């Protein structure tokens, strides 16, 4: 496919991971369509770092920003691509993931380990707690104060 | 008449006294309060033009009292507050104004009671209220939420409403013919429709816009008719001698018995109302106002042709009563585009918050009238189409409509109808008109009516004198005698009821 | 070079306002490239760069590009030739030959002429014009461009060739990953949004990778479009590969992005390849956090021993992140803030991120500060306004750093940033919307703590204008709580900065104490803190975290003294911790409880604290079965503060506990007695549960009715407002023998609430009256008429007014009623789904089955009587004159003839339901040349005339449930156009109600021919109003916004009943008709079909295996009704990806809620009749449930096959995904919530099974004598013990398993669908 001619045409903190660099390198080739020197084939296919910064940080161990992701691809895999990441990727056999994913479980494992009188009240009431009034007694004692306290407002 | 400037009056007096020094006059003023709120409330609730209704809104938000006296008239202010919140971009800050005001006023819990009516559309429009574009606006709306805590996301009863497709059939479309891919695909025009209807009625649209609506209206309506018509077979059809002699059959058209309209017909609605706005704008007037008479003459001519002559529709056919056939519907309707859908577009028209669109609609229905008068040879004859009932019914149906410029759009097509249409059937529809003329002042009781009352009582004294005043000894023909004697009975049987 | 550097210069001339300037750069830019479909294509997708474009919807140039290729000259035309206008002439083409072959002035002729050259000047119309009219229009409405490419992409699509179409999908893959569409991103729609819903569109389909997907959907407001694509693409790859790894992967993370726990959970119970992380999942979802973190630890042990042995793979990787996220999100939720702090600080292993959340927390500021400063290095965008949140929060509290000035600018930084991520979130807000909802308050909080602070500086200190401003905001704050849905790690946030600037007042207060010498100031401090510690710990009691909420009150202790006032909360939440800890646990923690209420020093308590205290005390002695003692500690806090509602309450649940065991009579006086006087206020929502235990205890009377005794002395005080919801209830005591002590409440009632008393009274007087015409077919007026007599003529004297106009709209709905056609219809269908019932009960014999005399007796009325105060006797005038139709006798005389029972072969059951069928079709073509609307002025002139100033009259169903406020909405116009609609199958009258507030109320008037069963449908309704608060007060189910929909009914006569209308309602079977009509097969295909075979395995003598059923089942989903029904249905009508996920989501909540009532409420089964679907909303209401009692025992029963309906088409709608996870999630919440055992379900349970259980003895074992107690009582124990049974299983959520996930599997599979009535529909 040959695009059309336009009228414009000119007649890091943390270490990075083998497989952070490998879906890095991945994104950029699969995603941009984009050569290794990122050169631009198509015009409206322009480098876009943030949707690679989303790819890596799908499996990454800490927050890549694209500025990062950027500077990384440019500093690393441009000249370790001109061993190259797909045989490092193909030689660790995941082992350097793994015993990161095994320490964080040890570190997690590591926080999980380190984890009367009465009756005086009640006779300064007036309440013979031993002698208990049914609900019916207390309602017309109840009622009987109110009584007494609408009387005392008139 | 002009009630505007009452209630700029009554603006005017509460910025006087919102200067807050003035004690004695909020004093004064509190008695005031309860019936002014109630009587405000029931105003920005009713339907009115947008400058009506945003003054109402502001009148209700901003009235010159402490909020510790509103606290008893406070959920009078919650609709205002939500309507604000959904206006224009001054009434939205006003209520955001007033809903900080209240919130930081009053105790959380009260104030959430108090909102539990509106709280549904209060956290719409406060949601909606973050996406506006001023800065100001959305960063109050955002304090405003915070303010709220977890009032704010708490479950709503009433849910979100959601935009539902009801019908299956698409709408109406052009056909663009790629030569280069060897076929052709439909383009759409409902949406296109709408959006030139919206440019028509928007009063900051530029012309250059406008008259591309109107291109894009003109050329729908021509793609959606047959043009087929030739000149010699029209007058070879229309010159049956069936059209002059035989009977009309009395078939009544209602649109009781019509569905839910067809989405062709609700454009076909749109579009014709989009050509009438186009007769009555001035720069767009040169070219639409004689296409929009033209069209209108075409679709009388259609409607004449399937209601009567010698090749009237079986539905229209004598002794047939009225159905879904006669309108474009989904299950059985019309074979094609009714033409009735015309009288629709007028009564949109003269329904129309601008009353301006009633000339234009009046000027239609003057046409239809000459060209059904022209073909059927007399206009006795003209007014006995079920056309015209059909136009009886559509028109009187706006005095119904709840809005009051729908309703003086009604009594205004009833006294065009009254005044243009022979004596027998003003006769005949005397009862009809009496009986809308009277809903239209009962309806209106208690609410801002623009002269809308004043006219129906006018219409009503013209239809009765016309219709009662006795006939001279040479127009006492049997028939009309004995219609008016009919009409006059039960006219005055339903005004000695409203007695 | 100047050409590609003049670049932004020429797309600001496409994009140019002026249209001349435009139309110029467009004819240099349309010449720039060939006029073809595929090329030009190829050019916005590879050749132009859109980024100089800036914020411009480039989308227009688009559509101006292509439309450009279209052909000008051609004249404007349609394929829609139906909705065309017809020619003037076109009525001789529709003739006859006979007619055409027939027929082959001045003014008539001008006119001709004058119109033949108007259409001669219309056929020159070319479609050129309308093309370039349209593309304006275009330019000027974004709306209109959007729509119009989403339209025209797809069919541009279609017309291209299969190489092209490779072609073009193989360059649309980079082209949305591009770069230039970045600029895009705030754009509000971005071009590249509509974009990606034109292709969605397009078939055939365009392939677009999982993580390009993912990355538009959260980037450019695609959010449910790409997941709705992803779980397409996941379906048809069958949910492994690691293609499938990353579809699942993407679709995962946009669940979580969303907030949607539930679709996420189910997502990864499917996906998970560790039992250890499902179990976690489970626990995590439904709030059991400690179990769900001890879960994640065992599934790290597990991963580490299987490490030692070999690597991981690359496809457990996201499980192992998943265990990481969720362990570190189970310890914010368990209050482990300074181990996460520690956890994020190890060395090699440092998440700033984790610190940053969790540093300040636990006043470790050198680590936020370090956390801050590398976060600040590297931040993801949606962050930005927690780290301008943060460094605020740095900016006031660092010990050395503090610089309040920074606070205005930082919080006007974090409220636009918010904003800002506000504007990139789904239009309809859900779930995904709560953070930012929390972040508002949480910025505030930031401004006014500033306030504060400043407030306390040397300068300020003491002054008393920052003294009322810290009063001010520490009010504020007091009042303002988030929600008990909210995460405990929100409230911890809340809390934890509001207790920085409690500490902050008291240390400035304590440390000058030269102002406020009696420490006043200080106190202040230190009781705002004391009171957040404890508002804290309740919060964490409500959600279950006991343990949590006992580690936070311990807390109290640490402060040196404290007022007695938080003292006392404390005490009272950690007792009311022990308490919920007992409710599993027993005997101990009502020890420890005992132990901490004797430990506590009453003598600095007041008189309420010790009666509250004692009524704790008795609460845990009745636990411990130390009766005697909690009647003592019952009886001595009553005595102490004999307002205190909750003593009374509790002993009322003691003493009744002890009275419905031993049954003496004055344990229920002294019961009803304690019940009564805690209603003794207007907080109706607490008193509700405690007048059910009032109303179930009156079933225990005796024939002197000394317990309606009690209630008719004590009930005085209690407001009648109390009363409103148990009306119905009311009403059945009334007609019983205590109806003679209880006259005198519901006259009160009447007094106060005169319409809600009015139309249930008329009603129920109404048909007594009916029920003693039928006894002695003028009659004596019985007891309960009398005192319904009475109680409306006290109304009628008190409120002549308002009782005239209820009167008056009641005599007017007698015009509503159907006419004789649609009377018919309804009772054929009817009598037709009695026939359904008849055959599936009669399955066995097919081809054998005769009628019922039911049937029989049912057909013999309906030819005997074929359909056909002034009101009434006009009504019956009308009738009598519709009689003389000729047209209804000979429909009359020929339904006579095919309905004659006396014919051979007549009396086989399937001959009369084809007869049936025959008949409805028949008079479903007569009823729709009927009018669809009448206006109310035609009969109705009351209600024409009605308005405010008739009566204050409420809109109907106001009183149903006592509003909390006095907003009642009154009526203030009947709108007067009233609608005919086909609904619930029948024909119903659709009145429109304007409210004062000018909003109009849809209602439905409906006529029943059955009394009985109305009464019990509407028994069951105010049974889910009742169960609805419940679900409002729980986490689980408010996070899930789980609701009953109960629309308003009101039966304001025996036949006739007012319902609340959502005029966007279908029913799954008005649905499932329109699929078949569109199809045009006949809806009942499948159940003749189901007989058919039935009788063909019958006829070989021989009874229809399972495996028949199974295979009918599958013929009928393979030929006539697909399992794609329903989302077929959906996606047609909610084209956008937004509306149709909250759709789905609704009607999946929806169901759970509907599915779970009708299996532990013991109804009927739900047939999709009943099932009526809201599309404005996609809430679900049941029309109508009633409870299966078992007309020969009168016990519940609902045995059915399955438990709920979860059909083929509902399972496809939902998807796995959603059947999994928000169903079952939702099930369980609501299972859990109405466990709990402080709601007392059971006591309403028992009082609406009481009015159940006595209308089933009045209609099959029957002042008429009350039926005996003794079978009342037990016959409604025993149904709420079944009830109280299934909801105490489906409660159960012992190990993350739940009964619930063997219900959902029973109710979806083949093998019980494949039992059930062919009429229930097992195949929609
Ligand atoms: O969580 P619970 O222990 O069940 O009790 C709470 C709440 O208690 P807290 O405020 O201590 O958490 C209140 O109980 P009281 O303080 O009245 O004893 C009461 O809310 P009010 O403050 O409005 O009274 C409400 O009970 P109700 O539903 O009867 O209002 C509610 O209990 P629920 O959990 O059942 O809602």
């Amino acid at each position: 496919v040959v695009p059309p001619r336009s009228l414009f045409d000119r007649a890091d903190n943390p270490e990075w991971l083998i497989s952070e660099d490998w879906a890095l390198l991945q994104a950029v080739k699969q995603l941009l369509e984009l050569p290794l020197n990122l050169t631009i084939v198509s015009p409206a296919h322009t480098p876009n770092w943030d949707l690679v910064s989303d790819v890596v940080n799908s499996c990454s161990r800490i927050y890549r920003s694209s500025k990062q992701c950027r500077n990384r691809y440019e500093n690393v895999i441009i000249p370790r691509e001109e061993l190259r990441t797909s045989q490092i990727y193909a030689q660790d056999e995941n082992a350097t993931h793994t015993q990161l994913y095994t320490s964080h479980f040890d570190l997690m494992k590591m926080t999980a380990g380190k984890r009367p009188k009465h009756a005086s009240v009640l006779a300064e009431s007036g309440i013979n707690y031993d002698k208990p009034l049914p609900p019916i007694q207390v309602a017309s004692l109840r009622a009987e104060r109110i009584a007494k306290e609408k009387k005392a407002l008139a | 008449k002009e009630p505007y400037n009452y209630f700029l009056l009554l603006r005017a007096l509460f910025r006087s006294i919102g200067g807050g020094s003035h004690d004695l006059l909020y004093q004064e003023f509190l008695p005031l309060l309860p019936n002014l709120l109630q009587g405000l409330n029931m105003l920005q609730s009713g339907l009115h033009k947008q400058h009506m209704k945003d003054l109402f809104v502001e009148l209700c938000l901003t009235v010159p009292v402490r909020l510790s006296s509103l606290l008893p008239y406070l959920p009078m202010l919650m609709d205002p507050l939500v309507s604000a919140l959904n206006g224009s971009q001054t009434l939205v800050s006003q209520g955001l104004r007033t809903l900080e005001l209240c919130v930081d006023n009053l105790q959380p819990d009260f104030l959430y009671d108090h909102i539990q009516p509106v709280r549904a559309e209060l956290m719409q429009a406060l949601w909606r209220t973050l996406r506006n574009p001023a800065d100001s606006i959305s960063h109050v709306a955002y304090r405003v939420l915070g303010k709220f805590g977890g009032s704010n996301r708490k479950m709503l009863k009433e849910s979100q409403k959601l935009h539902y497709v009801v019908t299956e059939v698409q709408g109406p479309s052009i056909t663009v013919e790629f030569s280069d891919c060897k076929a052709s695909l439909q383009l759409p025009m409902e949406k296109a429709i709408e959006t030139a209807l919206d440019c028509l009625k928007s009063a900051n649209t530029e012309p250059y816009y406008r008259r591309q609506a109107w291109e894009v209206i003109k050329c729908f309506l021509v793609a959606m008719m047959s043009l087929e018509d030739n000149k010699h077979a029209l007058y070879q059809l229309l010159a049956h001698p069936n059209f002059t002699e035989k009977t009309i059959p009395n078939v009544i058209i209602s649109h009781r018995y019509k569905a839910q309209d067809t989405p062709a017909r609700k454009t076909f609605e749109q579009a014709l109302t989009g050509a009438f706005m186009s007769a009555v704008i001035k720069d767009l007037r040169p070219s639409a106002l004689p296409f929009v008479a033209s069209l209108i003459r075409h679709y009388t001519m259609v409607a004449v042709a399937q209601q009567c002559g010698p090749f009237l529709l079986p539905c229209y056919q004598v002794g047939s009563q009225p159905s879904t056939a006669m309108f474009h519907s989904e299950e059985n309707g019309s074979k094609g585009m009714d033409p009735l859908v015309l009288i629709d577009a007028i009564a949109i028209c003269m329904a129309y918050e601008e009353k301006e669109l009633c000339k234009i609609g009046e000027v239609a229905l003057a046409v239809i009238f000459d060209v059904a008068s022209i073909i059927l040879g007399s206009k006795e004859r003209a007014c006995q189409l079920p056309l015209f009932s059909y136009i009886v019914e559509r028109l009187c149906a706006c005095c119904y409509e709840q809005a009051w410029y729908a309703k003086l759009g009604g009594v205004v097509s009833i006294k065009f109808l009254m005044e243009r249409l022979p004596l027998t059937w003003v006769l005949q529809n005397q009862q009809t008109f009496l009986k809308a003329l009277l809903f239209v002042m009962m309806d209106l009781t208690g609410e801002v009516s623009n002269g809308a009352v004043a006219m129906a009582k006018t219409t009503l004294e013209q239809l009765l004198m016309r219709c009662a005043t006795p006939l001279k000894d040479e127009e006492r023909a049997e028939e009309i005698v004995a219609a008016q004697e009919k009409s006059f009975h039960h006219v005055t049987h339903d005004l000695v009821r409203e007695v | 070079e100047l050409t590609a550097k003049l670049e932004p210069a020429f797309l600001s001339g496409l994009r140019c306002a002026q249209p001349l300037i435009r139309a110029k750069f467009f004819e240099v830019f349309d010449n720039s490239m060939k006029r073809r479909v595929y090329e030009r294509l190829l050019y916005v997708t590879c050749s132009q760069n859109w980024e100089a474009m800036g914020n411009h919807f480039w989308i227009k140039q688009c559509i101006e590009l292509l439309l450009a290729v279209c052909e000008k000259s051609t004249p404007i035309g349609t394929s829609c030739q139906g909705a065309m206008l017809p020619s003037i002439t076109n009525v001789i083409n529709l003739a006859d030959s006979h007619d055409r072959a027939a027929f082959a002035g001045n003014q008539l002729h001008m006119l001709t002429n004058r119109h033949d050259k108007f259409l001669d000047t219309l056929r020159e119309v070319k479609t050129g014009a309308l093309l370039s009219a349209f593309v304006q229009l275009c330019h000027i409405s974004t709306t209109l461009a959007e729509k119009t490419w989403v339209q025209l992409f797809p069919r541009l699509w279609k017309i291209l060739s299969d190489r092209q179409q490779h072609a073009l999908a193989g360059e649309i893959s980079p082209f949305l990953c591009s770069g230039s569409h970045q600029v895009q991103r705030d754009c509000q729609p971005s071009a590249l949004n509509c974009f990606v819903e034109a292709m969605s569109q397009c078939v055939p389909p365009i392939p677009i990778r999982p993580c390009v997907l993912k990355y538009l959907g959260k980037t450019h407001n695609l959010w449910f479009r790409s997941t709705l694509m992803l779980e397409h693409q996941a379906f048809e790859k069958g949910l492994i590969t690691p293609p499938q790894q990353e579809i699942l992967d993407s679709l995962a993370e946009l669940y979580s992005l969303l907030q949607e726990e539930d679709m996420w959970a189910g997502l990864w119970q499917k996906r998970c390849k560790y039992s250890e992380t499902a179990t976690a999942i489970a626990y995590e979802q439904h709030g059991f956090f400690e179990q769900a973190q001890e879960s994640y630890e065992k599934a790290m042990d597990k991963a580490k021993k299987e490490h030692e042995r070999s690597n991981a793979s690359p496809a457990i990787f996201p499980e192992y992140q998943l265990w990481e996220d969720h362990w570190i999100r189970c310890s914010k939720e368990l209050n482990q803030w300074e181990a996460l702090t520690e956890y994020g600080q190890s060395k090699g292993h440092i998440n700033p991120y984790l610190v940053l959340e969790c540093a300040w927390r636990v006043s470790n500021w050198t680590a936020m500060k370090e956390a801050l400063v590398q976060v600040e290095v590297s931040c993801p965008k949606e962050m930005a306004w927690k780290v301008n949140m943060y460094r605020g929060y740095l900016a006031i509290c660092h010990p050395e750093e503090q610089q309040l000035s920074f606070i205005e600018r930082l919080v006007e930084m974090a409220s636009s940033l918010a904003i800002r991520e506000w504007r990139r979130l789904p239009h309809v807000v859900s779930h995904v919307h709560t953070p930012l909802l929390q972040a508002a308050q949480q910025i505030i909080e930031l401004q006014e703590a500033a306030q504060i602070n400043a407030g306390l500086q040397p300068t300020n200190l003491g002054r008393n204008n920052s003294l009322h401003d810290m009063k001010t905001v520490v009010k504020t704050w007091r009042n303002r709580l988030p929600i008990v849905s909210d995460d405990l790690s929100h409230w911890s946030s809340i809390f934890m900065w509001r207790q920085h600037h409690y500490q902050a007042i008291v240390t400035a207060y304590e440390n000058s104490s030269q102002h406020d010498p009696s420490s006043n100031n200080a106190m202040l401090g230190v009781h705002a803190s004391a009171s957040a510690i404890i508002q804290y710990g309740k919060i964490a009691r409500k959600q279950g975290l006991v343990n949590v909420a006992l580690d936070i009150l311990s807390r109290i202790h640490t402060i040196p003294t404290v007022p007695i006032v938080d003292c006392f909360q404390k005490i009272r939440q950690q007792v009311k911790c022990y308490l919920q800890l007992a409710g599993v646990m027993g005997k101990n923690e009502c020890m420890q409880g005992l132990e901490v209420i004797e430990s506590t020093n009453l003598k600095y308590f007041t008189k309420e604290m010790t009666a509250e205290f004692y009524a704790l005390k008795g609460m845990f002695l009745a636990q411990i079965n130390k009766s005697e003692e909690a009647n003592k500690a019952f009886s001595a806090a009553v005595q102490m503060h004999d307002v205190l509602v909750k003593a009374w309450a509790m002993w009322g649940d003691y003493l009744e506990n002890i009275f419905v065991k031993e049954r003496q009579l004055h344990l229920g006086v002294s019961a009803i007695t304690c019940y009564l006087h805690a209603c003794r206020h207007q907080n109706e929502s607490k008193s509700r549960k405690y007048l059910a235990k009032v109303l179930w205890l009156l079933s225990f009377d005796d024939d002197k009715n000394t317990l309606a005794d009690a209630v008719d002395k004590y009930c005085i005080g209690v407001p009648p407002i109390q009363w409103l919801a148990w009306i119905p209830q009311l009403l059945t005591c009334l007609v019983g023998s205590e109806g003679k002590l209880l006259l005198n409440l519901i006259s009160q009632v009447g007094r106060v609430y005169p319409q809600a008393v009015y139309f249930p009274i008329r009603t129920l007087y109404l048909t007594l009256k009916i029920e003693q015409r039928e006894r002695y077919k003028p009659i004596r007026a019985t007891a309960p008429m009398w005192r319904c007599s009475r109680i409306m003529h006290m109304q009628r004297e008190l409120h002549p007014t308002l009782l005239s106009s209820l009167e008056g709209i009641v005599d007017q709905m007698v015009w509503f009623r159907e006419n004789w056609h649609e009377e018919v219809l309804r009772q054929l269908q009817q009598g037709l789904a009695k026939c359904y019932s008849v055959a599936f009960e009669k399955s066995g014999a097919v081809s054998d089955a005769k009628i019922t005399p039911h049937t029989l007796n049912f057909v013999k009325k309906l030819v005997s009587t074929f359909g056909v105060s002034a009101a009434s006797e006009s009504l019956a005038r009308r009738a009598q004159a519709t009689a003389q139709d000729p047209v209804f006798q000979k429909l009359k005389g020929q339904f006579t003839t095919d309905f004659d029972f006396s014919v051979p072969g007549s009396m086989k059951l399937h001959n009369l339901i084809s007869k049936l069928k025959k008949w409805i079709k028949i008079l479903e073509a007569k009823t729709k040349q009927l009018p669809k609307f009448f206006l109310i002025e035609e009969k109705c002139r009351f209600l024409s005339n009605f308005s405010a100033q008739t009566a204050e009259v409420e809109i109907p169903g106001e009183f149903l449930m006592p509003k909390p406020t006095h907003y009642y909405i009154k009526i203030a116009r009947f709108m007067p156009r009233v609608e005919i609609v086909q609904k619930h199958n029948t024909a119903a009258r659709r009145l429109y109600i304007r409210g004062h507030n000018g909003k109009i109320y849809p209602y439905l008037v409906m006529n029943d021919a059955c009394l009985t069963e109305s009464r019990r449908e509407e028994r069951v309704l105010q049974l889910l109003r009742l169960l609805n608060p419940c679900l409002e007060k729980r986490k689980e189910t408010t996070k899930r916004h789980l609701f009953f929909t109960v629309p308003r009914v009101v039966a304001v006569s025996p036949q006739m009943r007012l319902v609340e209308d959502n005029p966007s309602s279908l029913s799954l079977v008005e649905i499932y008709k329109q699929r078949c009509a569109k199809k045009g097969i006949e809806h009942d295909n499948p159940i003749s079909r189901y007989y058919d075979r039935l009788a063909t395995v019958q006829a070989r003598g021989t009874q229809a295996s399972h495996q028949v059923l199974r295979d009918i089942l599958k013929e009928v989903q393979s030929n006539m009704v697909p399992r794609s029904m329903l989302k077929e249905w959906a996606l047609h009508t909610f084209p956008n990806a937004t509306d149709y996920w909250t759709f789905r989501k609704m009607f999946t909540i929806q169901l759970a809620l509907i599915g779970f009532a009708e299996f532990v409420l013991h109804l009927n089964r739900l047939n999709p009749e009943m099932l009526q679907i809201a599309q404005d909303t996609g809430k679900l209401n049941v029309a109508y449930f009633r409870f299966d009692i078992n007309d020969a025992t009168g016990d519940l029963d609902a045995n059915r096959p399955v438990p709920f309906r979860l059909t083929p088409n509902i399972s496809e709608f939902l998807t796995t995904i959603g059947v999994s996870g928000p169903l079952t999630a939702s099930m369980i919440a609501v299972a859990r919530c109405f466990a709990q055992p402080n709601f007392k379900v059971d006591g309403i349970l028992k009082t609406v099974l009481r009015d159940e259980i006595i209308a089933w003895h009045k209609k099959t074992q029957e002042q008429p004598e009350n039926m005996d107690s003794q079978q009342l009582v037990s016959l409604v124990q025993k149904a709420v013990t079944a009830i109280m049974t299934r909801l105490h299983n489906l409660a159960q959520f012992e190990g993350g398993e739940s009964k619930v996930n063997t219900l959902v599997a029973a109710a979806n599979s083949l093998d019980n669908l494949c039992r059930m009535d062919p009429a229930w529909h097992p195949w929609l």
